[PDB]
């Protein structure tokens, strides 16, 4: 897509939690699935109707190439940072304007991912800079583009 | 020194190891026989899996991908009942000759619906799903092309794929029921019991299911190659004529056995168990019916049937009819039509004919009208599933393949050439999906090439200078020869790469072969000798004057109607080129699949491998020159799941706890392994040659040093998982918006 090569790359690697069994190619099923697990409610009609826009074949399957397509939509200047910040309420639960261990680990494991309390207090210790023991918006976003 | 796969006279391959290098070949010591030792050429010898015990679905997930792996693989498969594994996506079927359970019911059928090849076990039921999901997705027509020796499996596999399809994606109603009835009404006719094969296809077909835009079943349609015209009146010891003569005799009731005149086998000239002929004649009635064959037509066929029975009773003696064959002239012509003096004068007329010409004039008039009722009968079926238009089909081809005969005739002619253009294809649509793959993937750049055998073709079938050309000319010269006909091959194909003269030959069997009595063709899978006496007659399947126009002017319609559609010479050679070109224009706008399958011994028992025999059907089948294409760039494919599962064990707990994906992405980073020899695909690792045994020895090496490896991407690994999950929560909130949007 006409995204930077980076984007692209980091979008990828976030496509293989939607393409679990990966396979290659995600359906509807498994849009919902991740959607519902970060706090998004799709419905069935919702969800076929945007699959409809990438896929012409009409197996009802979609691609990493159809998945930036379907992603992809007319925006301005803020949509853009709003996006971002909205990302990181997603990890910041209690909206007190920091990720602790424990709100990360809400998150690893709606997505499915396998990992020790331990490792969680990893993950904490290297986006945290500023050493307070837990993530802000700006540790958050500096980690986001690594 | 690790051990290696080196010939063996009977196995195909055995272990050993190399005690010696030269320059144009390697001493060889079988494993456990010390100081036993053979020579081999260096390109005889080949790199073993470490795991002998192992086996895969796949043969692309092998360290060495060659024909001695190959073999071995599918040889451990075989001895666990799994006849099934794949080449990428070639299926490799071996014959077990027994009934394996489980694997071809309704309920696996089931289980194979809408899955993509390897998400299930290898099996004949993922190729005939994969080529109804192409056709309905892709927009396009498909073909299985089904390929091996006699009694290698091609008319079961065919049998699978057609109840595969009616279950999974037919009607429900009785066009489901003609489909799969089709070819046991065929096989019938068409079908004999040979040394080789108890049910043995006398015949090619291409076998077509129809679809409207819905990809919903319209119809069929059957096209039929070179009937065995020989078997008709003459069978080699331990062999039968068509199974209807046997199951007619056999099967028919008081009344039919009295209309017909008919008695057992052994009073027929023309005929010759664990072969239940009463209850095959059941269940062809059943098939008769199901197509809706009327009771008249069904005793139609019969009468044609009993008709050439009869006619192959009649003996001769210097010529006039014997006193023993007045009852086979006179239920003859009941039977036939005709009337018993006609038919008389016939068979010894032209003026007078000698005992072996009446013979001759008795088998041509039997081997025609034997040939125009299957033509009937495959016509017949095409009119039980008909359709005025549809939008693609499924089509299977079953035709026999490149074989060994210590005669060589004019039929073996027709169907090795006949395997040169199916050959050139299979090489075009592999090589095709190689270069598919190396885009899809990323692999980069192709250059992968294969040896072109169109020369081989053009000299079997260029127009006039050809061979089938030159056959046909002989045909029509006044005193036809066949050895002035292999004289005018040899001077106008002397320079030719493909064509040897027999003298040539390292056997002193072909070299006992006259230059004008033979020729060698150097077709894809190896030189064949041919002896070129009958050729001439062979070529020609037409009928003497006398004799069509007696059984045109029959007083039954039905007999009368076989021939409706007809120097008297019609071309075998030229005919068959037509049809098979015909064949070619189908196939070539269809995507298509390929089996190969595989005959494991020559006595028809379960469990018995025999290592060279399959390894020669491997060479013959186009199999070697498949892998050949396939070294030339990244023939080991594993997939992320494959390797996690593989190589979790020898890694940090902390790294099995990745999914597959970044455990594989953490392992390349870790042990910095180049891109050039390592492709990291869309869904599967891509190793160049040598480069997976490579990697599973860096896997297998110090435990401590490994985990240090892994220490040193630590930062990276941890970076790598939040970006994962921040971008997934950026797609999650870009994917609620575009909804959003939308509304
Ligand atoms: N997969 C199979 N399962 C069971 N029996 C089989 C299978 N494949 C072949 N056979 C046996 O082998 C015989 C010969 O196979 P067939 O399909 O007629 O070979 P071909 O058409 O290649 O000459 C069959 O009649 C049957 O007895
Ligand atoms: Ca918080
Ligand atoms: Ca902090
Ligand atoms: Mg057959």
């Amino acid at each position: 897509d006409q995204l930077t090569e980076e984007q692209i790359a980091e979008f990828k690697e976030a496509f293989s939690l939607f393409d679990k069994d990966g396979d290659g190619t995600i359906t509807t099923k498994e849009l919902g699935t991740v959607m519902r697990s970060l706090g998004q409610n799709p419905t069935e009609a919702e969800l076929q109707d945007m699959i409809n826009e990438v896929d012409a074949d009409g197996n009802g399957t979609i691609d990493f190439p159809e998945f930036l397509t379907m992603m992809a939509r007319k925006m301005k200047d803020t949509d853009s940072e709003e996006e971002i910040r909205e990302a990181f309420r997603v990890f910041d639960k209690d909206g007190n304007g920091f990720i602790s261990a424990a709100e990360l680990r809400h998150v690893m494991t709606n997505l499915g991912e396998k990992l020790t309390d331990e490792e969680v207090d990893e993950m904490i210790r290297e986006s945290d800079i500023d050493g307070d023991g837990q993530v802000n918006y700006e540790e958050f976003v500096t980690m986001m583009t690594s | 020194g690790k051990p290696v796969w080196a010939p063996h006279p009977t196995d195909g391959f055995q272990v050993g190891n190399i005690v010696d290098i030269g320059p144009d070949s390697l001493t060889i010591e079988p494993l456990n026989q010390k100081g036993k030792t053979f020579l081999a050429l260096i390109n005889q010898v080949f790199p073993a899996e470490e795991d002998s015990k192992k086996d895969v679905e796949d043969n692309c997930s092998l360290m060495y991908l060659n024909e001695a792996t190959l073999l071995h693989n599918i040889k451990v498969r075989y001895s666990k009942d799994r006849i099934y594994t794949y080449v990428a996506n070639i299926l490799i079927a071996v014959n077990p000759y027994f009934d394996i359970p489980k694997i071809y019911s309704s309920e696996t059928i089931k289980s194979y619906q809408g899955k993509s090849l390897g998400t299930m076990p290898p099996h004949v039921f993922a190729i005939a799903d994969k080529a109804f999901r192409d056709m309905k997705v892709l927009k396009l027509s498909q073909s299985i092309i089904v390929s091996g020796e006699s009694g290698a499996g091609k008319t079961e596999n065919t049998k699978f794929v057609l109840r595969y399809l009616t279950e999974s994606y037919g009607t429900g109603q009785d066009i489901d029921d003609r489909i799969v009835e089709a070819n046991p009404l065929l096989e019938a006719f068409g079908n004999a019991k040979t040394v080789r094969n108890n049910n043995s296809s006398r015949f090619g077909k291409f076998v077509e299911i129809h679809f409207n835009e819905k990809s919903s079943v319209v119809g069929g349609f059957v096209s039929h190659y070179l009937l065995e015209k020989s078997r008709i009146c003459v069978q080699g010891k331990e062999e039968r004529n068509y199974h209807i003569f046997y199951r007619l005799c056999a099967g028919a009731s008081e009344d039919i056995r009295e209309r017909l005149h008919l008695s057992s086998p052994d009073n027929f000239r023309y005929l010759n168990p664990l072969l239940d002929d009463h209850g095959d004649f059941i269940r062809m009635c059943t098939a008769m019916k199901k197509i809706g064959l009327d009771d008249e037509e069904k005793l139609d066929l019969f009468r044609v049937v009993a008709g050439v029975l009869h006619l192959g009773n009649i003996d001769f003696e210097e010529c006039n009819l014997k006193n023993k064959s007045t009852q086979a002239l006179e239920y003859c012509a009941e039977l036939l039509g005709l009337d018993q003096d006609d038919l008389r004068v016939s068979l010894t007329t032209m003026v007078p004919l000698k005992v072996e010409q009446a013979n001759n004039a008795r088998d041509a008039l039997a081997k025609t009208v034997y040939s125009h009722l299957f033509d009937h009968v495959v016509n017949r079926v095409n009119q039980c599933f008909p359709f005025e238009t549809s939008s693609y089909f499924i089509g299977v081809l079953d035709i026999a393949g490149f074989e060994y005969f210590e005669h060589n005739s004019f039929e073996q002619f027709c169907i090795n050439y006949c395997n040169e253009k199916l050959q050139q294809f299979f090489n075009e649509r592999i090589l095709k999906e190689e270069q598919e793959l190396y885009q899809k993937e990323g692999l980069g750049v192709n250059e992968v090439h294969y040896v072109d055998n169109q020369d081989c073709i053009d000299l079997i079938e260029a127009r006039l200078v050809g061979i089938l050309d030159i056959l046909d000319e002989e045909n029509r010269l006044p005193q036809p020869s066949d050895q002035h006909f292999t004289s005018a091959v040899h001077q106008k194909h002397k320079d030719h790469f493909r064509l040897s003269i027999p003298r040539k030959s390292k056997l002193a069997i072909h070299r006992n072969i006259r230059d004008d009595e033979g020729f060698i063709i150097r077709h894809f899978a190896g030189a064949v000798c041919y002896e070129t006496t009958q050729f001439v007659e062979k070529n020609n399947d037409a009928l003497h004057m006398s004799l069509e126009s007696l059984i045109c002017e029959s007083r039954d319609k039905f007999i009368r109607e076989l021939f409706e559609s007809s120097l008297s010479f019609i071309s075998v050679g030229n005919k068959f080129k037509t049809q098979l070109n015909l064949l070619l224009d189908k196939l070539r706008s269809t995507g298509a699949s390929f089996i190969r399958c595989i005959k494991p011994n020559l006595k028809m028992t379960s469990h018995h491998f025999e290592g060279a025999q399959i390894l020669s059907q491997l060479q013959c089948s186009g199999m070697v020159s498949v892998l050949d294409l396939m070294q030339g760039g990244f023939p080991s494919r594993a997939s992320f799941h494959e390797l996690y599962n593989m190589y979790k064990k020898y890694m940090p707990d902390k790294l099995a706890r990745l999914d597959p994906r970044l455990f594989c992405k953490a392992l390349f980073k870790a042990l910095g392994l180049n891109e050039i020899d390592y492709k990291f695909g869309l869904t599967k690792v891509f190793f160049r040659p040598g480069k997976f045994a490579e990697f599973d020895q860096i896997m297998k090496s110090d435990p401590d040093h490994l985990a240090e490896l892994v220490k040193r991407v630590n930062h990276w690994l941890i970076c790598s998982r939040w970006k994962k999950v921040q971008w997934c929560s950026l797609s999650v909130i870009k994917l609620k918006n575009k909804i959003k949007y939308r509304a």
